[PDB]
RNA sequence: GACGGAGGGGUACCACCAGACGUGGAGUCUGCGGCUCAAUCUGACUCAACGCGCGCACCUCACCAGGCCCGGACGCGCGGAGGACCGACAGCCGGGCGCGCUUUCGCGAUCGCGCGGGUGGUGGUGCAUGGCCGCUCCCAGCCCGUGGCGCGAGCCGUCUGCUCCAUUGCGACAACGAGCGAGACCCCGGCCGCGGGCGCCGCGGGACGGCCCGCGGCAGCGGGAGGACGGCGGGGCGAUAGCAGGUCUGUGAUGCCCUCAGACGCCCUGGGCCGCACGCGCGCUACACUGGCGGGGCCAGCCGGCGCCCGCCAGGACGCGCGGAGCCCCCGCCGUGGCCGGGACCGCGGGCUGGAACGCCCCCGCGCACCAGGAAUGUCUUGUAGGCGCCCGCCCCCACCGCG
């Protein structure tokens, strides 16, 4: 699909901040939480849960990611590569810096 | 001053829990505490066949994992409860709760 | 379209927590745990023989 | 329901001095025994008169044999729960057996009656041992097992 | 008389199933700690993490970042307390002594090809060094042939039964995948002296006065 | 105490006569059809059942006193096994209408007064029901 | 070593004595074979397949009869902003789907196109495997260090003597010391302290073949007791060496091949697994008077809540803090009749869970065989068998099933 760029912002605002994401099965619970994007006019929403897990795989392949799968959940850990990224695609300074 | 503070103690191990109720008989001489109350053990018991395939007599593999829960009323201030909780000795996997 | 139509809800679907296997998911209490899966991860829960 | 959490609360105290217990297979007899009349009620229900008719003179059997006249002069408000009608009865009669023993006091005399009781009727002052059984997975009693299809 | 909802130990048990996860993860990705034991603190909504593993330096110390990565990850994939979250590291003294670090070994030596027989004996040693009364090893499956193999490797006197195993011998499986397929690493170790607890069948005699 | 005094038995019957006599319940006639409950599979054909039925359970609120009783829970004191089918046969409580019924005129004669939760005896009925026994008797 | 219809010890209601309670015979219920099929997904075949792989309206779900779309990632070359990608009103066609179409209206770099390569697949093979688990085995055996014996395979310790429930002991012995298994242990009892009571729940004792009488190198045993308790209350754990036992359809278990965009991906619909000329395994209810049937009392444990009214029930609405079997006992009716034994299909009817019966429930009909099961075999020793109910599991609804 073609996944809304507040969507991905929200995944890698998270992922930068806490320098940790997590996806469970397809069925939607509230849809994935944890990514708070809002529309211009929509409330704040939460991404559909297809949606995180296509970038999030396509970040593993690039290299921003790394996961570990256990209970059927993912655990991706931020690499220092997707720092660059993450950083670059918030157009971020080095001095800026994730939560730990 | 007076006014009553009902605790919950849960552990899986009998002792663990009983380590925690000896330590609050302890440090409950200063604040008061009322003498112990020992639940009726609520068990999970999952009984399920050992056998992964049905292949084999069929055998039952008991699995029970008993609950331990211990009942504290303290008609004491706020920070007197704390400091009993506080110091009273900790052990990890020991769950106390208090309720007003 | 597709996009109406995939997985319109039909039933629940239930799966052990630790393998996501649908058979024996086991409800008897808060363990939503396969029967196969479940004596694997019996012991770190705490689950014991008699 | 058997062994609740208050031994006996509909009467407490009330000069129930002497206090027995009588098992017999989850069956708990929780005699509150005072020195009264002579007559007596179990679970407010005269030990006379008892709903079984078979069960009934099993039920006065230990009175007469430890002396009627010394359990005249003692009320009783034993209460059984748990159990089943013989299981009951049986408790009910190992209570009083114990019951009328306690209050008389220890001297040669009570030796006597209690030799003469527990020689009378064996295992009145004793409580039953044997518990039910535990099911296995071999079939569907203790001890019994599922028909073998192939041998 | 009292009402029998009491969701105290239903609340106890969502603990429970958590640190069963909890230990899933921290042994899938914590391969360089050797992670052992997990256990939360859990006291007032504060999820400390108490982890016994052998070596928190490869996770802890990188600026403490990747332990805070991991604190981030668990309190967000549990949608639980952040900050109360934290995971307490430690170091495991005797990690000959201790079943799961010797695994995790073996599992790493087998699949950098050093040879069967060596490589249980090298871990044999490490629990007759550490004075461990008996360890034995039993890597099973497409050892060096099509058809399954078992070869176990064991030193010293081994319990194998009774209720005192459970409490003085230390068992640890890993599923080595080999270019052939799955082969089954296990580590078995009894130690008589480890905790305050003396297997039962041992009457101590020792002096005339 | 005196209530248990009296058989019980002997008590049932001859309320169910002083209900008839003193015209305290006044039998429905709607109780001819019915059978009591679901378990009965040949209806009741002594003919005075809601004299005999109303007669045991007014005796039974005496029984109970301050406890308090419902009308499913009076039921469930009627309770026998339904048989029938291949299936073995399991215990079934009696039908609600027929005991709710019972309950409904006793309220009216002051033998019942509400408590909290079920209905329980009232001390008008009482003294009657625990005069009754040591009358008979 | 395996075996003997060879001998000598033993031993066990998975063996027989002496009995019990049975099945097999009848309806039914579940599984299997056969078969029918569009599809009847399968796996498993003596013990050690066959209510087994924890309850099939859909889902599950692997199978069918039709369809939907990518959930081909990330990388190299190539194309692409008036558009790469990418939906849509009405009408049509079609359970249905902008599914397609006629049609004209968008999208907005989130991409196309080939490739290098993914990715999934309840597809296969448990004769490539891990893990678990069955079974030998409810077995008492299994081995070691050094020394002895033989050229070695191999022996000795590991006993052709005695006791155990037991390689359980003892007194021996070219063996002498060690282990592992059995014990021990641990959970749950039944009795006795103390501590505790929001719930009769927390730690200790007691019981040891100790004592007696024997018979005994011994090991013990055979009685007698005293003592809640007796010599193995009941279970959990269960050696070594294996098995081409079973599961790839529990498993970011997994070799390797196949499938991969019209997918063996994934959804959506409806049916399948429950179709029955059949043979069989596990159960249930019967075959009545030791019984049914109508009332009256009323006794439980695992561990668990209810009030009010409406209705023949079934059920539902309303409300809220809590509750409990059968058997049995007492009185009646039937009067040996397939009867008032027994309840099988079917004719309706009223209800529930439900998107939905093709599920269940109750009532009013109906009134199936079976009047005690042939040859065969199974289970079983004190709170035991059996009789008799209740709980819980999978559970949308449901059990005759299993755990209890």
């Amino acid at each position: 699909v073609h996944i809304p760029k507040a969507v991905y912002k929200a995944v890698y605002a998270h992922l930068y901040e806490n320098a940790s994401l997590a996806l469970k099965e397809y069925w939607r619970v509230g849809n994935v939480p944890g990514i708070t994007y809002v529309d211009e006019n929509g409330k704040l929403c939460n991404p559909t849960y297809l949606h995180v897990n296509c970038i999030m795989q396509s970040l593993e392949s690039r290299g921003v990611v790394k996961d570990t799968f256990a209970w059927r959940h993912h655990y991706y850990l931020l690499t220092e590569k997707g720092e660059q990224f993450i950083r670059k695609e918030l157009d971020l300074t080095d001095d800026v810096l994730p939560t730990p | 001053m007076h006014q009553k503070y009902t605790i919950i103690v849960v552990g899986k191990d009998l002792k663990l829990v009983e380590r925690y109720v000896k330590s609050i008989v302890k440090e409950g001489r200063a604040f008061g505490i009322s003498g112990p109350c020992r639940a009726p053990v609520r068990r999970l018991t999952i009984t399920t066949r050992k056998s992964p395939c049905g292949e084999g007599t069929n055998t039952w593999h008991r699995f029970e994992l008993r609950m331990y829960k211990r009942t504290f009323w303290v008609t004491c201030g706020g920070n007197d409860i704390s400091t009993i909780l506080s110091k009273t000795v900790v052990i990890p996997g020991i769950q106390v709760t208090v309720e007003v | 379209m597709r996009e109406t139509e995939f997985c319109t809800h039909i039933a629940h679907k239930r799966e052990c927590r630790i393998c996501g296997n649908y058979n024996s998911v086991y409800r008897k209490y808060g363990l939503f745990i396969c029967r196969r899966c479940f004596k694997e991860n019996a012991g770190k829960i705490g689950f014991v023989k008699l | 329901d058997l062994l609740e959490r208050n031994d006996i609360e509909v009467r407490e105290r009330d000069k129930y001095t002497v206090h027995t217990l009588g098992k017999k297979k989850n069956s708990v007899a929780v005699a509150f025994v005072k020195a009264g009349k002579g007559d007596i009620l179990v679970n407010n229900v005269p030990l006379a008169l008892v709903r079984p008719e078979i069960l009934r003179t099993k039920v006065s059997e230990p009175i007469m044999i430890l002396g009627e006249s010394l359990f005249k002069g003692l009320d009783m408000n034993i209460k059984v729960a748990g159990g089943g009608h013989v299981s009951q009865i049986y408790a009910v009669r190992q209570a009083i057996s114990r019951g009328v023993l306690a209050s008389v006091k220890d001297e040669a005399a009570r030796s006597e009656l209690r030799a003469k009781l527990v020689s009378y009727d064996r295992q009145l002052v004793v409580s039953d041992p044997r518990r039910c059984e535990a099911k296995k997975f071999g079939g569907r009693g203790a001890r019994a097992r599922r028909q073998k299809s192939y041998r | 008389r009292r009402d029998e909802e009491n969701v105290y130990y239903s609340k106890y048990l969502n603990d429970c199933i958590m640190e069963a996860e909890l230990h899933e993860f921290f042994s899938r990705e914590l391969v360089d700690a050797g992670y052992a034991s997990c256990s939360l603190c859990r006291t007032i909504d504060s999820i400390c993490v108490i982890i016994q593993c052998a070596e928190p330096e490869v996770v802890m110390g990188d600026n403490h970042y990747r332990l805070h990565k991991i604190e981030y990850l668990l309190a967000g994939r549990f949608m639980c307390d952040p900050k109360n979250f934290n995971i307490w590291v430690d170091k495991i003294i005797k990690r000959g002594l201790s079943a799961e670090i010797m695994v995790d070994n073996l599992r790493a030596k087998l699949e950098e090809a050093m040879p069967i027989r060596r490589a249980a004996y090298s871990i044999i040693r490490t629990a007759m060094r550490a004075g461990a009364a008996g360890c034995e090893v039993i890597v099973a499956g497409k050892l060096r042939a099509q058809r399954a193999r078992a070869n176990k490797f064991k030193e010293g006197c081994l319990i194998s039964t009774g209720h005192p195993k459970r409490i003085f011998l230390a068992e640890a499986t890993r599923h080595i995948k080999m270019r052939q397929g799955v082969i089954g690493v296990k580590v078995r170790i009894y130690n008589p002296n480890i905790r305050g607890a003396v297997m039962p069948d041992k009457i101590e005699i020792g002096a005339f006065s | 105490s005196s209530v248990t005094r009296v058989p019980a038995d002997v008590f049932i019957n001859s309320f169910a006569a002083h209900l008839k006599n003193r015209g305290i319940i006044k039998c429905p006639a709607f109780t001819d059809y019915v059978k009591t409950g679901v378990s009965r599979q040949y209806a009741p054909r002594d003919a005075d059942w809601f004299y005999i039925k109303a007669a045991s359970v007014i005796r039974h609120f005496y029984i109970s006193g301050s406890h308090s009783i419902g009308v499913a829970g009076l039921a469930r004191k009627y309770s026998s096994l339904q048989k029938g089918k291949t299936t073995p046969h399991h215990t079934k409580r009696a039908s609600c209408k027929v005991i709710r019924s019972i309950v409904s005129q006793f309220l009216g004669q002051k033998l019942l007064i509400a408590g909290e939760r079920g209905r329980h005896i009232s001390p008008n009925g009482r003294k009657m029901v625990e005069d009754f026994a040591e009358g008979l008797q």
